[PDB]
């Protein structure tokens, strides 16, 4: 099997501009190399065939270079149609015929501090037993951001699960959730429970906090 | 135009059998080779299959061998993947690809036109979720504009589905994909932002949806400790 | 078991533009080909068996 | 082509298979790629190589000086020198010119046989166990190994180990 | 070989025929033996041996003195002399030696396509009442008698004759 | 009745050693061949056209 490495996973550029997309191969596969786009909801459709040949209906936007072991592609102009999914596959020795992993285009916009609102789990959770504590970032840019858990001015780790919505449509924003899993044994335990938001478009970081209590 | 319609994706057990079927139309099908194509939810491609347009050469991925088969009826148009021993990792989309070239074996393997893809779930069990609210309190009190939303938890398997008043309530809701925790279940949070001089002048409500389990609980979420 | 697996016999290709002329047919483009015309000189007088020439 | 495999039934030549002039392309459970059939090759090589140099060798020339010098009274030798000259001119540029056209027309034969020979040998070894579906391709009745693949380019290949597994694929694909 | 029986799928020659240059080796119930094809071997014979006595005859001259005697004030023409001499001998040494290796060359080729050409008449004379069994070989489906021999080798092998005969004598081998 | 008997194509061979060139390769063995080339002479002056030289 021909292993395909396709960095970087994610690319930030904007509209206009020019994207880089890189396509690694463990083997040399010649000139044998597709490339293909994914826009959300929709099939893949192909790009690139013999890594440099553009397919019917290909706007000649989009480049295609490389051999052996070393492929890249090039969205001249980048318009908002092409922010999307691009996968590499190698034809050269098969089967298997082996994809890398993607890159996902995202629209570059003004950094975008995000909105903090924290969550006490709700009385009927506490019923059952198990407390979830949930931390929202709402309408923030970019994506890259850091939140921590603080447990009575404790810091928390291995214990939450975040989740990212993809970027919005009309104002290319991302919303994360932080959901903070505890029995409700431990979460009886203590008093002081806090979301520490780190982000770009934060000065200083941002905490909100709630108690036992109110 | 070409067209490759997908079919007989579905809901089975572990251990189950699904067949597929490829409904081609736009091409002499005889000349092209096809192929079936899987994407696990919210991940990357990977092939599955390989039929010749003779039918006489087939190749699979190593991990479907000895339980998927494919096969070609070229007098009717149609390709189909034969499934035996399902497995939950055999959980994905799985579309059919025609190859891109004729005649030259040396240059197969692309894969130019792709139906919509059919869906195969192979779970195990059937677990519905538990709503929760997540009420916006004096601590959720911004002034402005105020949060709040509902926590789908501990179901199985995907998808649930949810809405804001009646479907009515749809701008600025952010619906999280669902996250797999330790304990094997899937858990997600719906949250909406709305005006402060709101929380009196209209109930929230959400509706979540979870149809292998027929779950269709609404719940209310308002302030509390007034 | 099933039946499969292709065997193909072909012939070499490259870039090569060198063109040559055949009894049936001019400018056949070929893979490889060699010159028998000399077309190139030192442009100097020189000695011949060793021995320099008388100037 | 004169025997009909180059620019034939074999329509194009492989830009992938860059070891060999004439070879296999071969895609099997275990993954695909181009080889070259050496003994074809080499045996081709050679024999070119040696036409080469036959044209070139057999022309040895000894010490010799063209030029002749003539005075004013001596028109008739200059002009008869001149004639030698140019005879011999004419007969060279013209030999030249139809051996090398005529040469390279065989030289092209030569290759499009050896590829015609490649693939009816393989194409005698298959019989029945493959079907010939163009364009110089075989499509096996029974799976064939890395080492099955190397029996037929090695000239080995075991008809009757796998006759019955096609004879079965093979009457159950026709049916 | 350019058209691959000699030294091709026909692996070596038979020291036992003794009487021509292609032929048969039969083997029945009334014995077995080498025999030479008359038509294809006396008409090589006689278009190799009207390509010798082209290359030979195409060569008339005339009564001719080579000699010349030059004094020693005539060293310009006695080197114009050795000139034509030394001219026409590299023109007529090299298209010798080209024409031996160009047309030794043809000649085995020639060899080669009678062989194949003897080969496939009798392949598309028997069809499938025989099996093609390797090195230029043939194995009857029927009985092949004498007479029945000479036919083939006559080339007036009746094929309706023994096809039903063979037809369920190669389905029960099959079988 | 039974089926069986064969028929087999072939060619000459003998114990001739003679080589010639081709070409593509040399010192090929041939069954048969002849020389266009006379490297023998009498070792004797004679008599052109019937009529002796002047000694």
């Amino acid at each position: 099997e021909i292993v395909m490495t396709q960095s970087p996973a994610t690319l930030s550029v904007s509209p206009g501009e020019r994207a880089t997309l890189s396509c690694r191969a463990s083997q040399s596969v010649s000139s044998n190399l597709a490339w293909y786009q994914q826009k959300p909801g929709q099939a893949p459709r192909l790009l690139i065939y013999g890594a440099s040949t553009r397919a019917t209906g290909i706007p000649p936007r989009f480049s295609g270079s490389g051999s052996g072991t070393e492929f890249s592609l090039t969205i001249s102009s980048l318009q908002s149609e092409d922010f999307a999914v691009y996968y590499c596959q190698q034809y050269n020795n098969w089967p298997p015929i082996t994809f890398g992993q993607g890159t996902r285009l995202e629209i570059k916009r003004t950094v975008a501090a995000p909105s903090v609102f924290i969550f006490p789990p709700s009385d009927e959770q506490l019923k059952s037993g198990t407390a979830s504590v949930v931390c929202l970032l709402n309408n923030f840019y970019p994506r890259e951001a850091k939140v921590q858990w603080k447990v009575d001015n404790a810091l928390q780790s291995g214990n939450s699960q975040e989740s990212v919505t993809e970027q919005d449509s009309k104002d290319s924003t991302y919303s994360l959730s932080s959901t903070l899993t505890l029995s409700k044994a431990d979460y009886e335990k203590h008093k002081v429970y806090a979301c520490e938001v780190t982000h770009q478009g934060l000065s200083s970081p941002v905490t909100k906090s709630f108690n036992r209590g109110e | 135009e070409v067209q490759l319609l997908e079919s007989g994706g579905g809901l089975v057990q572990p251990g189950g059998s699904l067949r597929l079927s490829c409904a081609v139309s736009g091409f002499t099908f005889s000349k092209y080779a096809m192929n079936w194509v899987r994407q696990a939810p919210g991940k990357g491609l990977e092939w599955v299959s390989h039929i010749s347009g003779s039918g006489i050469s087939t190749y699979y991925a190593d991990s479907v061998k000895g339980r998927f088969t494919i096969s070609r009826d070229t007098s009717k148009n149609m390709l189909y993947l034969q499934m035996n021993s399902l497995r939950a990792e055999d959980t994905a989309i799985y579309y059919c690809a025609k190859d891109a070239i004729s005649g030259q074996i040396w240059l197969q393997g692309t894969f130019d036109y792709w139906g919509q893809g059919t869906l195969v779930t192979v779970f195990n069990q059937i677990k519905g979720p538990s709503v929760f609210p997540l009420a916006p309190s004096s601590k959720s009190t911004s002034g402005g504009t105020a949060a709040l939303g509902c926590l789908v938890k501990d179901y199985f398997p995907e998808p649930v589905t949810v809405s804001w008043n009646s479907g009515a309530l749809t701008s600025g809701v952010h619906t999280f994909p669902a996250v797999l925790q330790s304990s094997g279940l899937y858990s997600l949070s719906s949250v909406v932002t709305v005006p402060s001089s709101s929380l009196g002048t209209q109930t929230y409500i959400c509706n979540v949806n979870h149809k292998p389990s027929n779950t269709k609980v609404d719940k209310k979420v308002e302030p509390k400790s007034c | 078991a099933d039946p499969g697996d292709t065997l193909c016999i072909g012939y070499h290709a490259n870039n090569s533009t060198d063109t040559v002329d055949t009894v049936l047919e001019k400018n056949v483009t070929v893979t490889h080909s060699v010159n028998l015309l000399e077309d190139k000189h030192n442009g100097k007088l020189c000695k011949l068996r060793g021995v320099a020439p008388l100037h | 082509g004169l025997f009909g495999a180059i620019a034939g039934f074999i329509e194009g030549g492989w830009t992938g298979m860059v070891d060999g002039w004439y070879g296999y392309h071969h895609q099997n459970e275990q993954g695909s790629g181009y080889a070259a059939d050496l003994k074809s090759t080499q045996n081709a090589i050679d024999g070119i190589t040696n036409k080469v140099n036959s044209v070139i060798e057999k022309m040895n020339t000894q010490f010799t000086a063209v030029g002749k010098e003539f005075n004013h009274l001596e028109k008739r030798i200059e002009n008869l020198n001149k004639k030698v000259d140019d005879g011999f001119l004419d007969i060279w540029t013209y030999n030249a010119e139809l051996l090398v056209l005529l040469e390279n027309e065989r030289t092209l034969d030569y290759h499009d046989s050896n590829v015609k020979n490649l693939y009816e040998k393989v194409r005698s070894q298959l019989k029945n166990n493959a079907k010939e579906i163009g364009n110089g391709c075989f499509e096996f009745y029974h799976k064939c190994d890395n080492t099955c693949m190397e029996s037929v380019k090695n000239g080995t290949y075991d008809y009757p180990k796998y006759s019955e597994e096609a004879k079965l694929n093979r009457e159950e694909i026709d049916s």
